[PDB]
């Protein structure tokens, strides 16, 4: 009953999930509530017809219940209250910002694809002394001695003395599963551990949902400097598999192209994966090593073909 | 004329270098008075006929296009005459709402004639509204059948 | 500038007469020499801005 | 160099494979490989903005770059070593060259634009229009090296005019007389664009006309 | 471009790279560089020659299987060489412009569009015959040469044409 | 609705001479011959270098790139297995830059073919590419990579 | 006017208080101070209804109490000449046509269009606001 | 938009056209067709219901009907252009918007 | 006030006894106010003709085609339209 009930909602993966999950039942159970009560006003007045025993006589034309408006506009209030105390403490564990991750994925997402970096990694347990690149990031400041003019403009740059084209906030890594029109980006995440997300984009604002875990974030172009929190936690996520992953926002002509999917596989599993795509290895290969399926098994790629009707 | 002549630039030979056959530039236009028969040229769809070991090119129909239309503007008063049937000795103006059949007429042919103004122009309206060049050549064919029409019509009302 | 004046002027003297009635019955032949001055006009331009080999 | 191809390398894969697939191979009906491009395709191309491309349609529109000019080298640098051939033009220093592509002659230079270049622009570079949707851009933001290798690489439904066909002097002397007629004041007064017979007429219905019908009006009386 | 002196030079395939169009003309031996008086006569003629202008276009070896060819026009290409009359078919005006990937030759005068990978045949505008196919090839030393000349009459049609 | 299914900017090859053959799990690009020819024809017994770039499209690899040969003895001089989800580039296309002091295999699989033939510029020969996957004839054009124009006799008015 | 005046000195008091309380609660508890954006749009908005409710009221405080505003009006009491209402006029499709040509002219970046656009506009608000004072032609 | 996602391919639509369909779908509903039509019900009955004979205006609210009429058509317009019309959503987000996108 | 009639005497000479009344177009008198419907019928459908034919044409597009039929189509029928209505009566 309970996943009819939840209007399609995926039974979540990740605690955050389960929780939200949770409230988005009891929030169903109270809009059908107040639904079929209002419902059943409408269709119960709706049996007040002229009746044609009505004579010459128009009904008690009465309005203004004061005393009735007070119930029923102090109800809705303590109604929504109380929805928006549960409200408040699910968000609460929206991102508990723990600062002891035990996987940090660097998710740049870039014009109508994504690249996973896996900028740090350490877990609890104790295992994986990893990290990311801090080479690779090289700004724009557009810091010449002088411009067009002879003398005196000096110019250091258009913003904070950078050019708008800087990528400085990207922040790069030395695992990139970088995801091609032709092979869909498969992010691998170690079950039962501690993942954070630290969401950036590269061209233009975009979305970041994977519909199983409740939960998505709007990759920003340059979010610290939007006063955005783009990164964002998963405690845990118990189930393994791959799970299927869409961009939620408008990104361009191929916004619908930009699926991804996060294989969820055991901590050995992404012990073996690291070490063999720290050893030259691609995404693909890794994952056979492994022994996964390589490509995304939830989504196939987009036919790069514009559509049916093309003549290939 | 004078201001205009100072102010405003017209026809920069200078900058059109000297004809040669195998050079030529995009606009390709005449002036504005010959714009409606350059129009007609470019609008008029490339029917040709071939009669025995002959050709009869599509610029035949342009000409009689145009043969046409000066037929027509020097003939009118007759052609009006003849139809209405007043020959009355007129020398009272009569204001053009009070003539619709006539000031749709006008309207219609100064329709006609814009369509095909622009469409000479089409190569610069496309390229700097950006309209495909197709489509604008397909406007001014359509058209030049139903914006006349909806000119006259819309005339005749407003006149009434 | 002055030749782009005489045309667009013939063409609004035109649209004038021929919205006022002003051919009919008498002036009809006025007409008549007025279409014959609008056509020479038109490829006298013809022959103006063709005149600079361009 | 390392580091610029590095750094090509990762604009790149955040930038366009997913329309110029990873290894440089075009994506089947999103657009080409760039093997053997050169380094002068991807310089006009991203320089004046055209390949962070949101769009496929009759052409891809200019806008401003989304690169600046050391990232333009770097990923110039990445797909001439990837793909290699045609190069951007260089001065002494390093800088892409700007003054050194004037062509001394003018004269010759606005006779092979007029055989070769405005057969679709312009007598004077300013823009012209194409069979569905596209057109020939106005040349007068293009920059020397622009032009240069505009001419270099064919863009888009545009001749590629290799070395060969147009020796280097001749593109000079092209880019010369471009930049000439787009820097050049209109004698005689407003230019109004560059197309003498319609906006000359618009001009004349517009100004000449409205002037002389609204002198008429004040002068005789309405009836 | 050059002003007077040497104004037409021969020509090599190798000259033009894929999608590429040259303008050519028809330069013989005798009608030397113009530094002469006698010549620069026969060049000036060839200039000024309204029929001469040729397109040369290098179809690109990708969409060479593209290709449609005319009755009696099958041979007249040079590899993936195609030499089209600029005169339009129409009118006359030059059809100088060409579209690549497209492979469209358009003309300014009147907005008409021939398909340069087929048979230079009009696919819009006023045009209703194809452009004439220069017979093309490459003589001794490698440099191009007309093969031939036009199996039809290469300017605007005329009432005696198609015979 | 130039934007349609079929529009113009999608539908574009490279602006490249070499021709590009998709035929393959393998696709071959830039694929053009390097034969700078001093007169009508490339005489036979004179070598020609063999222009292409190999991208593998599938991760799961047709690295072998067995033959490619065809009329002319195609040979594959420092032959490697490099095609794995990236680009074998057999020669150095004009402009080519080696991208580091060192080299990889000493040349990096360079194709060379002794003609047997004439072959001159603006033909197309065909090429029967063959990988382990399959074989595809590809059409090879004659490519001037940036050698300028040859300077050609002054014309002597007669 | 007491109560048109009120109805804007309510909305005033609401966004003012609506402004304040988000102007606190983003310098505070927000992730990177006041927003800046939301806060200059609240205390504008309320600088809108200020504007508007203190006109209505000083026009209130001006005006006795009109028909309209009273109670157990008669229509007779209303009843007398109401101003100069503008009968038909063809000059706002000219305004909105020359507006028109003045934002296509803006879309396309088109200078030319967008000057005679608005020498259009100019022309036709001119012939809007002189249409009932442009007095007898005097020949 | 409907049809083209009755079956999961592209049958028919392309995917910028698309795009372009539910950004006028979604402006044309709501700002050529709702917001404008709320005056003109006002228009319709406002008076009426206060009395009234006109409204303060009444040259000024014909030049609201045409500037909705007209700056309504020049959105529209965006079809005619062989690009189309705007690729962003209604909602028209700022970097998907800028010259660089969307061009 | 400062208006004075105007007094008109025009020549006239079809004398509109037949064809179009001032009730329907109240300057009949003072000039050409009726077109025979007859006139526009055949014009539309030769106008709706002349859209159909240019269909042959040397285009390789088929939108055009399509627009073509169209608005041939819609010419069509608004001639039909009109020409039924006036054949029963102005009705329906
Ligand atoms: C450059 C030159 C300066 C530009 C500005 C000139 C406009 C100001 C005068 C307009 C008012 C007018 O003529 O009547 C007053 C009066 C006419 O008196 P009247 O005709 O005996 O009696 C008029 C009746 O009241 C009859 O009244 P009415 O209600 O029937 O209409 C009166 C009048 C005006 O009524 C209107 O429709 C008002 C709107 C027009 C005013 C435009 C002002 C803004 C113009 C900016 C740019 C213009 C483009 O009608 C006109 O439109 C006259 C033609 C003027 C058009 C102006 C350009 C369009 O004229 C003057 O005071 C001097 C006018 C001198 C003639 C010049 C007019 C044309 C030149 C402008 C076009 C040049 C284009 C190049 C740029
Ligand atoms: C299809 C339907 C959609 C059409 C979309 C186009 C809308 C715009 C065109 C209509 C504007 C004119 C109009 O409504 O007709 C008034 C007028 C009738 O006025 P009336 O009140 O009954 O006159 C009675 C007595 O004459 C005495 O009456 P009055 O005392 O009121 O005086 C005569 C009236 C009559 O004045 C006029 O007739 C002026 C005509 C202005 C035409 C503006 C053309 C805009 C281009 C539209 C393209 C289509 O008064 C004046 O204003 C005379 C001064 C002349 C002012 C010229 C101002 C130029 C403004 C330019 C602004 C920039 C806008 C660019 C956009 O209608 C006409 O006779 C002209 C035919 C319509 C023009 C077709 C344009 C092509
Ligand atoms: C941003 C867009 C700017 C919108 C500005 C217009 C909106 C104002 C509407 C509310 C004002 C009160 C009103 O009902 O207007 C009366 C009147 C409506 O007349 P009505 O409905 O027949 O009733 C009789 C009036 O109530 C009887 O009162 P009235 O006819 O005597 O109206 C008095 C003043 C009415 O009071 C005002 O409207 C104040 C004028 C301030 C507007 C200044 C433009 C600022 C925007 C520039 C930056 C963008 O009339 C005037 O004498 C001055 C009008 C000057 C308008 C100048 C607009 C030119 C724009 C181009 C500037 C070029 C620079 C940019 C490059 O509206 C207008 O005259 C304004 C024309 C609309 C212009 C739209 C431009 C597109
Ligand atoms: C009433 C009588 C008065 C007549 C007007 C007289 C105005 C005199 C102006 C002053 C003297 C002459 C200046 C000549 C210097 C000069 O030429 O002026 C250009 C400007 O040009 C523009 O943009 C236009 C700017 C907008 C202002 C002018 C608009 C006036 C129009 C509206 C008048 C005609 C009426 C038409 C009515 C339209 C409505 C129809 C319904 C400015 O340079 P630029 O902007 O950079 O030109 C680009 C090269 O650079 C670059 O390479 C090249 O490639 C190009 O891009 C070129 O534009
Ligand atoms: C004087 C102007 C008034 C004219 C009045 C007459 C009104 C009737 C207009 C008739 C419109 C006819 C439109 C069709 C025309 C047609 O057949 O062409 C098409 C392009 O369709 C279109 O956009 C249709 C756009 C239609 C919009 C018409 C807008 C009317 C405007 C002009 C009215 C405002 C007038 C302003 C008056 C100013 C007053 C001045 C005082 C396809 O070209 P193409 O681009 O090559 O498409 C290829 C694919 O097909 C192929 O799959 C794919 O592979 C690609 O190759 C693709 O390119
Ligand atoms: C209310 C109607 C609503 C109609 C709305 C439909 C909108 C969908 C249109 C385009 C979508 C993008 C596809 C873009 C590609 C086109 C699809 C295709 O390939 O369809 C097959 C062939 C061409 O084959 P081709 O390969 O293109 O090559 C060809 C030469 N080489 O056309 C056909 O038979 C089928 C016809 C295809 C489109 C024709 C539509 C034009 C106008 C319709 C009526 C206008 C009415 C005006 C009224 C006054
Ligand atoms: C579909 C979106 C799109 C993206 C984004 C894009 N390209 Fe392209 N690219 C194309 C298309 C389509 C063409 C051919 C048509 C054109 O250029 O208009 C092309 C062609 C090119 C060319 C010229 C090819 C030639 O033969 O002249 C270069 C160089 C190029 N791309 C490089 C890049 C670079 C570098 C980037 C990233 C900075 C990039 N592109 C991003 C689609 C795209
Ligand atoms: C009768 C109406 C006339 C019209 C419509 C007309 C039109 C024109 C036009 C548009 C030009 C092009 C000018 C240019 O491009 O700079 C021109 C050129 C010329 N006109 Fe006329 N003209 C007329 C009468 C005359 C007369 C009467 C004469 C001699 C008295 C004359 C002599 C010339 C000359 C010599 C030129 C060449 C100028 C040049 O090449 O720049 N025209 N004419
Ligand atoms: C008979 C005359 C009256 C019309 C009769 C009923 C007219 C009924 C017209 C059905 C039209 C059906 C079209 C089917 C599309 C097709 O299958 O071909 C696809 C093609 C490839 O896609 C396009 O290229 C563009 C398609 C979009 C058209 C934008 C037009 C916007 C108009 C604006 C510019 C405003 C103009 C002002 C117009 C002002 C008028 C306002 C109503
Ligand atoms: C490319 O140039 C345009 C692509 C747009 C294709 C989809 C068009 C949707 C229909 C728009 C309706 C226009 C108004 C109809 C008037 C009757
Ligand atoms: S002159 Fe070439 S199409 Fe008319
Ligand atoms: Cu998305
Ligand atoms: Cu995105």
């Amino acid at each position: 009953w309970s996943d009819a009930l939840a209007l399609g909602w995926p039974t979540g993966i990740t605690p955050e999930a389960k929780l939200n999950r949770e409230l988005w039942i009891g929030s169903v159970i109270a809009s059908f509530a107040v639904g079929a009560i209002v419902w059943g006003l409408i269709f119960w007045t709706s049996a007040f017809h002229r009746k044609k025993a009505t004579d010459t006589e128009l009904p008690r034309q009465f309005g203004y219940n004061m005393p009735l408006e007070l119930t029923l506009t102090v109800i809705p209030f303590l109604i929504i209250s109380v929805l928006f105390y549960f409200t408040v403490v699910v968000q609460e564990r929206m991102m508990h910002k723990d600062p002891n991750p035990e996987v940090v994925i660097d998710v740049t997402a870039f014009q109508w694809n994504w690249k996973f970096g896996y900028q740090k990694i350490a877990f609890a347990d104790g295992s994986f002394d990893y990290d990311g690149a801090d080479p690779e990031r090289k700004e724009a400041m557009t810091s010449r001695p002088e411009g067009k003019d002879e003398h005196g403009i000096e110019k250091v740059g258009p913003i904070r003395g950078m050019t708008p084209e800087d990528r400085t906030y990207l922040n790069f890594d030395k695992i990139e599963t970088l995801g091609t029109s032709s092979e869909i980006p498969v992010l691998v995440l170690p079950a039962g551990k501690r993942i954070e997300f630290v969401l950036n984009s590269a061209d233009v604002i975009h979305g970041f949902w994977v519909p199983e875990f409740l939960f998505k974030r709007d990759v920003l172009p340059e979010p610290k400097a939007n006063n955005s929190d783009n990164v964002f936690q998963v405690s845990e996520i118990q189930q393994t598999g791959a799970f299927v992953g869409r961009c939620t926002e408008m990104c361009g002509t191929f916004h619908a192209m930009m699926n991804f999917e996060v294989r969820v596989v055991e901590p050995n599993d992404f012990k073996a994966y690291i070490d063999q795509r720290n050893a030259g290895k691609t995404n693909a290969e890794a994952l056979a090593a492994i022994n996964q399926p390589p490509l995304a098994i939830t989504t196939e790629p987009f036919e790069s073909r514009r559509g049916e009707l093309v003549p290939q | 004329l004078g201001l205009m002549g100072g102010l405003l630039t017209i026809n920069p030979i200078w900058n059109l270098g000297p004809y040669k056959p195998s050079q030529v530039s995009a606009g390709s236009q005449p002036d504005f008075y010959m714009m409606w028969t350059d129009g007609l040229i470019r609008l008029w769809p490339a029917w040709e006929f071939y009669p025995f070991g002959h050709t009869i090119p599509q610029g035949v129909w342009v000409a009689v296009g145009m043969g046409l239309v000066f037929a027509l503007l020097i003939a009118y008063p007759f052609i009006e005459k003849k139809v209405t049937g007043d020959d009355a000795h007129h020398n009272l103006l009569q204001r053009p709402r009070d003539v619709p059949v006539r000031t749709a007429i006008g309207s219609m042919a100064i329709a006609l004639y814009l369509l095909l103004t622009f469409a000479c122009m089409n190569d610069i309206i496309a390229l700097k509204f950006h309209i495909s060049l197709n489509a604008t050549t397909w406007i001014g064919r359509i058209g030049m059948v139903v914006l006349p029409a909806i000119v006259y019509f819309v005339a005749y009302r407003w006149a009434i | 500038w002055a030749a782009l004046m005489f045309a667009a002027s013939i063409m609004v003297h035109l649209a004038r007469i021929f919205f006022t009635g002003a051919f009919r019955r008498p002036r009809e032949a006025n007409w008549v020499i007025g279409s014959l001055l609008l056509i020479l006009a038109m490829f006298e331009g013809f022959f103006g801005y063709s005149l600079p080999d361009d | 160099q390392s580091a610029l191809l590095r750094t090509g390398k990762q604009l790149f894969e955040t930038s366009c494979v997913s329309c110029h697939g990873a290894n440089l191979q075009g994506v089947p009906d999103r657009g080409p490989s760039l093997i053997g491009t050169g380094e002068a395709a991807v310089y006009f191309q991203v320089s004046t903005g055209r390949m962070p491309a949101m769009r496929g349609e009759a052409q891809a529109p200019s806008k401003p770059p989304h690169f600046d000019e050391s990232q333009i080298d770097a990923l110039g640098a990445y797909v001439q070593a990837n793909g290699g051939g045609p190069t951007v033009p260089r001065d002494d220093h390093g800088a892409v060259a700007q003054e050194s592509l004037i062509g001394g002659d003018v004269a010759r230079g606005g006779d092979l634009f007029r055989l070769n270049c405005a057969s679709c622009h312009n007598f004077t570079g300013k823009g012209g229009a194409l069979s569905s949707g596209k057109y020939a851009p106005d040349l007068g933001d293009a920059n020397p090296a622009q032009i240069y290798t505009a001419m270099l690489t064919g863009p888009q439904n545009m001749p590629k005019f290799s070395d060969r066909q147009l020796t280097p002097d001749e593109k000079r002397d092209i880019v010369a007389y471009v930049r000439e007629s787009a820097e050049t004041p209109s004698y005689g007064g407003y230019g109004l664009g560059g197309f003498g017979p319609a906006p000359e007429g618009m001009a004349m219905w517009i100004i000449g006309m409205v002037a002389a019908i609204g002198v008429a009006m004040w002068i005789g009386s309405r009836a | 471009g050059r002003p007077g002196e040497s104004p037409f030079v021969k020509m090599r395939p190798e000259d033009i790279d894929a999608g590429g169009m040259e303008t050519v003309f028809p330069w013989r031996e005798s009608d030397g560089d113009g530094t002469t008086v006698e010549s620069e006569h026969k060049l000036t003629e060839i200039a000024m020659g309204v029929r001469n202008p040729v397109m040369l276009i290098r179809i690109k070896p990708a969409d060479m299987h593209r290709v449609i060819k005319r009755k009696g026009q099958e041979s007249f290409n040079f590899g993936e060489l195609f030499a089209y009359t600029k005169v339009c078919s129409h009118l006359g005006c030059p059809s100088s412009l060409y579209e690549q990937q497209t492979y469209r030759i358009l003309c300014p005068c009147h907005q008409s569009q021939f398909d340069a990978l087929e048979f230079a045949k009009p696919i819009f505008g006023p045009a209703a015959r194809a452009l004439a196919q220069l017979p093309i090839t490459i003589d001794e030393d490698g440099y191009l040469v007309a093969n031939g000349d036009f199996v039809e009459p290469v300017g605007p049609a005329f009432w005696e044409r198609k015979s | 609705c130039s934007a349609g299914q079929i529009s113009q900017t999608t539908t574009q090859e490279p602006a490249v001479n070499g021709v590009n053959a998709q035929a393959g799990q393998v696709s071959l690009r830039n694929v053009h011959l390097r034969a700078p020819q001093q007169t009508d024809y490339v005489e036979p017994g004179t070598t020609v270098e063999l222009l292409f770039v190999a991208a593998n499209d599938s991760t799961e690899s047709n690295k072998l790139k067995s033959i490619t040969s065809d009329v002319g003895e195609v040979t594959l001089t420092g032959d490697s297995t490099v095609p794995a989800d990236g680009v074998l580039i057999v020669g150095e296309p004009d402009g080519q830059i080696q991208a580091v002091e060192n080299a990889e295999a000493a040349d990096a699989v360079t194709a060379e073919v002794e003609l047997t033939k004439p072959i001159t510029n603006g033909l197309l020969y065909d090429f029967t590419f063959t990988f382990e996957d399959g074989e595809t004839t590809v059409a090879v054009p004659i490519s001037a990579g940036e050698q300028p124009r040859r300077p050609v006799p002054p014309a002597g008015p007669g | 006017m007491h109560i048109e005046a009120r109805l804007f000195e309510i909305l005033t008091a609401f966004f003012a208080l609506a402004a304040v309380v988000y102007a606190v609660l983003t310098a505070m508890f927000a992730t990177g101070g006041v927003e800046w954006a939301g806060t200059t749009a609240l205390v504008l908005t309320t600088g809108l209804t200020l504007i508007t409710g203190t006109f209505f009221r000083f026009v209130a405080r001006r005006l006795d109490t009109r028909p309209e505003d009273y109670e157990d009006a008669e229509i007779s009491d209303g009843a007398g000449e109401l101003g100069f209402f503008a009968p038909h006029s063809w000059w706002p499709i000219l305004i909105s046509l020359s507006f028109s040509t003045a934002a296509v002219g803006a879309a396309l970046w088109l200078p030319w269009l967008i000057a005679a656009g608005v020498a259009f506009v100019i022309t036709s608000v001119c012939g809007l606001v002189f249409e009932y004072y442009w007095g007898p032609e005097k020949h | 938009m409907r049809t083209e996602l009755a079956m999961p391919g592209l049958q028919f639509l392309s995917n910028e056209q698309f795009n372009q369909l539910f950004t006028m779908h979604g402006t044309v509903m709501l700002l050529f067709y709702a917001t404008p039509i709320v005056f003109g019900f006002a228009n319709l009955v406002l008076p009426l219901q206060i009395g009234a004979p006109d409204v303060a205006f009444p040259r000024l609210n014909a030049l609201s009907f045409w500037l909705f009429l007209f700056g309504a058509l020049i959105a529209i317009a965006g079809f005619i252009t062989p690009g189309g019309a705007a690729d962003f959503g209604w909602t028209a987000y700022s970097p998907l918007t800028d010259a660089i996108h969307s061009p | 006030m400062s208006s004075t009639q105007d007094r008109s005497q025009l020549d006239p000479e079809v004398e509109r006894h037949t064809g179009v009344d001032v009730e329907d177009v109240p300057s009949a008198e003072w000039g050409w106010s009726h077109m025979p419907i007859g006139v526009m019928h055949i014009g539309g459908l030769l106008s709706a003709a002349f859209l159909l034919v240019m269909m042959r044409g040397n285009h390789v597009g088929h939108v055009e085609d399509w627009f073509l039929i169209g608005f041939a189509a819609v010419i069509v029928a608004l001639v039909g339209r009109n020409w039924w209505l006036r054949r029963r009566g102005w009705i329906r």
